[PDB]
């Protein structure tokens, strides 16, 4: 399963 | 054998030709099992590999909201490096992500990974610690200090140690019929005509899995790892590996040379000849 | 900075006239992401190209595979036009089935 990413 | 869980994210800028392209492309070990493309109407997360059949709806709905969200940070993303490097807002941009995890033959955390770049130029990642980050200029720095104090760092281990491996298990056990295969490779060699009387002794190595594999040429014992032409280990369509490697040896003293293959499916490694 | 694309055109299985098979087109190494790479079956497009195995490599230059079935003849040839921004002009690369 994919992760959640966050902003830059 | 160890086993790792990888996902290879990609947002590039067009200007003047709509919004970015966003694709994440999912892997377990050599084969592609995932993959979201927004490039068409209704993109959705959809399986690569045979066995995520096994998955349910539920599955697909959560995967590819979540996608479509990570699609709008990522196009965020691109308008704020451009901030942070002071460039055109005419330019096209890459920015990149490989992220995962590895476990052992038992199952348990070997090591976990975040690594970004910008333009092809590492950006910021996270330090084997899965505590820390390195920023590799200026710009990743901002970055880093937005992520200490938002505790981005806990937040990302938690999956790593967490849903990474728990989730790769899953797969390997529903795809343990593909994932845990060996495919033994079948050798060949060609000969090819050379000018000032001399000629090529190509290797190829055909219908592998999983991926690595050893090809060396050596001459009365002696591997020849230097005059020696080679191609990285591609895949052929069918989840199996092909690759080549050739030397090019004196007219009329070819049967000197040897090719050695050594490979998971290979008890005992092949040696030909032409 | 910019890195060209190298091509690599193969069957999976040794070809055999008659007997069935799959072409792919490896490109690889290339930098920026964006590309166009065609399939041609006797200088003619082909339609059921599968893009597959998307990735980059530790120095981020991008790799992709294109692949189709084709069953092998003795007089059709294959091969394979990619445009990318380190080339003005587009380069094909042929199937060499004795290499
Ligand atoms: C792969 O494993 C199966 C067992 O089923 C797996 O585990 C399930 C919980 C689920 O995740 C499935 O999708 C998986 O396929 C092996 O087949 C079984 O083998 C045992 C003998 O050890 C036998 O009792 C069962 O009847 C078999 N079938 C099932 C459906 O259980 C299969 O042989 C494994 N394949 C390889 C290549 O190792
Ligand atoms: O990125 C930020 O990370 C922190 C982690 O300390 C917070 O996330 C926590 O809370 C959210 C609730 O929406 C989730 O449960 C996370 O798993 C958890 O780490 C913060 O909300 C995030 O924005
Ligand atoms: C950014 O680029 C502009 C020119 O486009 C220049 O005038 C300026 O000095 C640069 N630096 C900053 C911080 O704006």
């Amino acid at each position: 399963r994919g992760y959640v990413y966050m902003g830059l | 054998g160890p086993h790792s869980l990888r996902y290879f994210v990609t947002a590039v800028s067009r200007p003047g030709l709509g919004e970015p392209r966003y694709m994440e492309v999912g892997y377990v070990d050599d084969t592609e099992f995932v993959r979201f493309d927004s490039d068409a109407e209704n993109p959705r997360y959809e399986p690569r590999a045979r066995w995520m059949e096994q998955e349910g709806p539920e599955y697909w709905e959560r995967e590819t909201q979540k996608a479509k969200g990570n699609e709008q940070s990522f196009r965020v993303d691109l308008r704020t490096l451009l901030g942070y490097y002071n460039q055109s807002k005419g330019g096209s941009h890459t920015i990149q992500v490989i992220s995962g995890c590895e476990v052992g033959s038992d199952g348990r955390l070997l090591r976990g990974y975040q690594q970004y770049a910008y333009d092809g130029c590492d950006y910021i990642a996270l330090n084997e610690d899965l505590k820390t980050w390195t920023a590799a200029d200026m710009a990743a720095l901002i970055t880093k200090h937005k992520w200490e104090q938002a505790g981005e760092a806990e937040r990302l281990r938690a999956y790593l140690e967490g849903t990474c491996v728990e989730w790769l298990r899953r797969y390997l056990k529903n795809g343990n019929a593909t994932l845990l295969r060996t495919d033994s490779p079948k050798a060949h060699v060609t000969h090819h005509s050379r000018p000032e009387d001399k000629v090529t002794l190509r290797c190829w190595a055909l219908g592998f899995y999983p991926a690595d594999i050893t090809l060396t040429w050596q001459l009365n014992g002696e591997e020849l790892i230097q005059d020696m032409e080679l191609v990285e280990t591609r895949p052929a369509g069918d989840g199996t590996f092909q690759k080549w490697a050739s030397v090019v040896v004196p007219l009329g003293k070819e049967q000197y040379y040897t090719c050695h293959v050594y490979h998971q499916g290979l008890p005992e490694p092949l040696t030909l000849r032409w | 900075i910019q890195k060209t694309p190298q091509i690599q055109v193969y069957s999976r299985h040794p070809p055999e006239n008659g007997k069935p098979n799959i072409l792919n087109c490896y490109v690889t190494q290339f930098h920026p992401p964006h590309i166009e790479i065609q399939m041609l079956k006797n200088g003619k497009k082909i339609p059921k190209v599968e893009m597959s195995d998307m990735s980059f490599s530790k120095d981020w230059s991008f790799y992709i595979l294109a692949h189709t079935e084709f069953t092998p003849t003795e007089t059709d040839t294959y091969a394979c036009r990619v445009k990318h921004d380190s080339m003005a002009e587009p380069k094909t690369v042929y199937w060499d089935r004795d290499m």
